[PDB]
RNA sequence: CUUUUUCGUGAGCUGAGCUGUGAGCUAGGCAAUAGUUCUUUAACAACAAAAAAGAGCACAAACUGUAGACGACUUUUUUGCCUCAGGGUGCUGUAAACAUGAAAGUAAACUUUUACGAUCUGUUGAGGCUUAUCCCUAGUGGUAAAGUGU
RNA sequence: AGCGUACCAACAACCGCAUCAGGUCUCCAAGGUUAACAGCCUCUGGUUAAAUAGAAAAAAGUAGGUAAGGGAAGUCGGCAAAAUAGAUCCGUAACUUCGGGAAAAGGAUUGGCUCUGAGGACAUUAAUGUUAACUCAGAACUGAAACGGACAAGGGGA
């Protein structure tokens, strides 16, 4: 997650006071550089549950992919990874017969890059993203041409498509039942305070019961969200990523200043209408809806008339460091 | 061995936080400690002209920078000395050995 | 004494808070009580000297004992509301210390018979 | 225990085939005894001492603030990080000093000359400040102790 | 001639069970701002000590500050808080024991700087000189329209 801004754009509701008219919107940015696909793992259904086969591996992986498996990489050996891989293919291919023969359910092994953003952490994050689709014989050679390389964002997901995020919250540490449940403050006369709940309960249930609210901790939780619409997907190749048709002006997504707490985005990104939970830098999964929707907002497709990139520090007044120096003239 | 080093600290970066009863032994605390971490030293001693620049304000604002020398003597075999450096302007100085 | 290791309280531990440096001995309670560093160290450099007489090789002195007896308490007083007066003692206590050197079937013939036979019989 | 002999079954031997392993066919010679019963010491799994055949990480520490009453949690330890500086982006509102510049008026030498004067103007969108939880930079100087468990 | 004469007088030497935030009689009394021995700052004299210190800093408390739009809808009840306050110049009802009510209710002004005017004494002649001390009126300029700038200081009415 990188930050916020907002938007202009053209409404096409007939039946709406706002039909025919230029509206403004707020939207989030997340960075969205590719990811890399690692392994392959087949799980079987049995009545305790889904069941792992085995997990086959690709035959290089990367320094920040074996980081994760360090509480402290500077002083090692750096031996992960380093007898395995070294397997004739023979053993590989027959394992994936089995999976091919026994298993009901593909998901593919993926892990992120976070040298191309301006974190400072350096292992990768790693998490399996199944796979549906055809039979299982060609959901096993859709993966096994990728075992490799790249996965950008534009492979996965289609402008103006609805997405679920799953994130967590931001923490904020031990808070009362005021901010905690938001519950009626209580008069100024009260001797001990007035900030609490008056009544605990009835005499006789002879216990505290567990719907009453109380003290205790708030924020970093775990949400998941619906319906949250794509506006644009952007491309680090491109000069203009935040023009449009009626504005040609020549400009990148990053605010005149950096986005305030993060840095500089100089990947390719989503741009998605609303807010999501976190804080910045927060990682954030994005997922297809359980079954498509088919409403007339998911479906109806979005053209943008201005983004804006002036700064959010303070109250910015250009859209580009350019126009600044050239409405001041030469300064001494 | 023996070293000599020239620096300059900010100290409305370090005195931030507390209130204006503690913000200039915080400052003198913070130049202890920083003397101290950066010649690998225990024992550190204050010149007191410096220990006068530093309550020039009053307890309540003391300065905004200041730049200090530190040289590590012979003599717990060795020890610093931090001394005050007049300066009329902190615009161009880094730090030097 | 500097609190680079702890003690970890497993008695006497009610309201002691919880520290990073109890992990080492499978805890999470733990203190640094320098009072009482310092006055076993003073009885384990005696110890020390009463070995050096005694000509014994100090590295390999093990303490084989170690105990701790409470005392007769001193006495003192304080004031509370409404008049009153009430104890404020203290608690005092004694120590010993020993260190030592260290390195590194019936006959009975029918019983016979029986036990002849039983081995007989398993070959 | 000898003798005469058959068939399956595989180590070394390629359904040659000796022999290992089991099941039989002839003809024979050779044992068991503790004085009347006291659980018929009989299974399964371990361990120890000898002889032969086989041979790594975590905590702590200094940083970090997406975390926080304390524990706990998220991070980094040499293209990294901390520091100071340069640059960006913002907040305030034009610094100190000079000017035989202005200023309602005043008094004091003989058209000017000297003196006092709230305030105003020029150099001046100037000066100051900006991460401690803002952004960029193989820019400067640093990057310490050798402890604990397994 | 005889008797008293050290020291504390509360801040830990007195009474309160104590080295207790309580109680306990007299005298002296500087500068600035002001009506002021009030409040705030200062010179002489006194002190920098209190049954503890360091770090962190969330719930909850106690002593405080601010809050868009509304303005007592809260509560037994405007409890608590807010609003008003100094001087000068105007203007003040019902009722009344004619003395009051009354600061009734209400309205305007207030800095800085540069000027003008008015209030005494003395000694030589309607003239001439020598000299003070604080008040009170008026005018022109000036500033992000501010000026009892902090301190101090009535809410009113039927
Ligand atoms: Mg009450
Ligand atoms: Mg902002
Ligand atoms: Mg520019
Ligand atoms: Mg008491
Ligand atoms: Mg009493
Ligand atoms: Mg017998
Ligand atoms: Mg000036
Ligand atoms: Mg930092
Ligand atoms: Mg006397
Ligand atoms: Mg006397
Ligand atoms: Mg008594
Ligand atoms: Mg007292
Ligand atoms: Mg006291
Ligand atoms: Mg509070
Ligand atoms: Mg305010
Ligand atoms: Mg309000
Ligand atoms: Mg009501
Ligand atoms: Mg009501
Ligand atoms: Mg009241
Ligand atoms: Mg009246």
């Amino acid at each position: 997650k990188a930050g916020m801004t907002h938007i202009v754009r053209e409404v096409d509701k007939p039946g709406s006071k706002l039909h025919k008219k230029e509206i403004v919107e707020a939207c989030t940015i997340i960075e969205c550089a590719p990811m890399v696909v690692v392994g392959i793992v087949g799980y079987r259904e049995t009545p305790k549950g889904l069941r792992i086969l085995s997990t086959v591996w690709a035959n290089h992986v990367s320094d920040e992919f074996r980081r994760r498996y360090y509480k402290n990489w500077y002083k090692s050996e750096k031996k992960a990874f380093t007898k395995s891989l070294n397997v004739p293919e023979a053993t590989k291919n027959c394992l994936l017969k089995r999976i091919e023969k026994y298993c009901t359910v593909l998901r593919a092994i993926c892990h992120t890059q976070p040298s191309k953003t301006p974190l400072r952490m350096k292992k990768a994050h790693i998490m399996e993203v199944q796979i549906n689709g055809g039979s299982m014989k060609e959901k096993l050679e859709f993966v096994k041409e990728m075992l490799e390389k790249n996965l950008p964002v534009s492979t996965v997901f289609n402008p103006n498509e609805m997405i679920d995020v799953i994130s967590v919250t931001k923490g904020h540490g031990t808070k009362g039942v005021v901010s905690r449940y938001g519950v009626k403050r209580l008069p100024r006369k009260t001797h001990r305070g007035l900030r609490k709940v008056a009544c605990i309960g009835a005499w006789h249930p002879a216990r505290v019961q567990f719907q009453i609210p109380r003290h205790g901790q708030k924020g970093y939780f775990h949400r998941t969200e619906r319906n949250k619409k794509i506006y644009r997907i952007g491309l680090k190749t491109d000069k203009n990523s935040a023009s449009t048709d009626a504005d040609i002006t020549e400009k990148k997504i990053t605010p005149m200043g950096g986005f305030p707490h993060y840095g500089v985005v100089n990947e390719d990104f989503l741009l998605l209408k609303g807010c999501v939970a976190g804080t910045k830098k927060r990682p954030i999964t994005l997922r297809k809806n359980i079954v498509p929707q088919v409403s007339r907002d998911a479906l109806a497709q979005v053209s943008l008339k201005f983004i804006d990139t002036s700064s959010k520090i303070g109250h910015g007044r250009f859209q580009t460091s350019e126009e600044k120096v050239k409405y001041y003239g030469p300064l001494k | 061995k023996p070293v000599t080093k020239f620096i300059t600290i900010n100290l409305s970066k370090l005195t931030h936080k507390v209130c204006y009863k503690r913000k200039a032994p915080r400052a003198i605390k913070e130049i202890r400690s920083i003397a101290g971490k950066l010649m690998h030293t225990k024992d550190v001693r204050l010149d007191v002209k410096l220990n006068k620049f530093i309550w020039s304000k009053g307890v309540r604002n003391p300065p905004k920078r200041v730049r200090v020398k530190l040289e590590r003597k012979r003599n717990e075999k060795m020890y610093t000395i931090v001394e005050h450096v007049m300066v009329d302007s902190y615009k161009g100085l880094v730090n030097e050995c | 004494i500097e609190k680079k290791r702890c003690v970890p309280f497993r008695k006497y531990n009610g309201g002691v808070g919880r520290t990073n440096q109890a992990k080492e001995f499978n805890h999470t309670q733990g203190r640094w009580p320098a009072k009482s560093c310092k006055f076993l160290l003073n009885i384990l450099d005696n110890v020390q000297a009463n070995a050096e007489s005694r000509n014994l090789d100090v590295s390999k002195l093990r303490l084989i004992h170690v105990m701790v007896n409470k005392a007769r308490p001193g006495r003192r007083r304080t004031y509370k509301a409404h008049g009153r007066i009430n104890p404020f003692m203290s608690s005092p206590c004694h120590i010993q210390i020993i260190a030592r050197e260290i390195n590194k079937i019936s006959n009975q013939n029918r019983l016979k018979n029986k036990s002849v036979k039983k081995q007989q019989t398993v070959q």
